[PDB]
């Protein structure tokens, strides 16, 4: 709680700017390239459906 | 048959540019968008500058 050693507050904190930042960043990622699955780690089962399908 | 082989060249070789005629405003959007992207990947890791 009162401690100079731990900060658990600035842990959370970090832990919900690491999801917004990870959000943020696939947000970028569907932006630059248009795709809602451009590779097979968005979506396998798609992804290779697609792929056969092109 | 020299007029048919030269059409058999045209089918082998000609481009269809009435898709290219939409594929070029296409991907001119898409490299707008693409530097959009690449710009705010640029800024994000500058925030730290704030916790300090």
């Amino acid at each position: 709680l009162n401690s100079i050693n731990t900060n658990p507050g600035a842990l959370l904190a970090l832990q919900n700017l690491n999801s917004t930042n990870t959000e943020l960043a696939a947000t970028q990622g569907r932006i630059n390239t248009g795709k809602k699955v451009a590779n097979a780690k968005d979506n396998g089962a798609i992804w290779s459906m697609a792929k056969m399908q092109s | 048959l020299q007029d048919s082989l030269d059409a058999g060249v045209g089918n082998l070789v000609d481009a269809d540019l009435a898709k290219e005629s939409a594929k070029l405003q296409s991907l001119q959007t898409k490299q707008q968008l693409g530097v959009q992207a690449l710009s705010i990947a640029n800024q994000t890791p500058q925030t730290i500058l704030s916790l300090f």
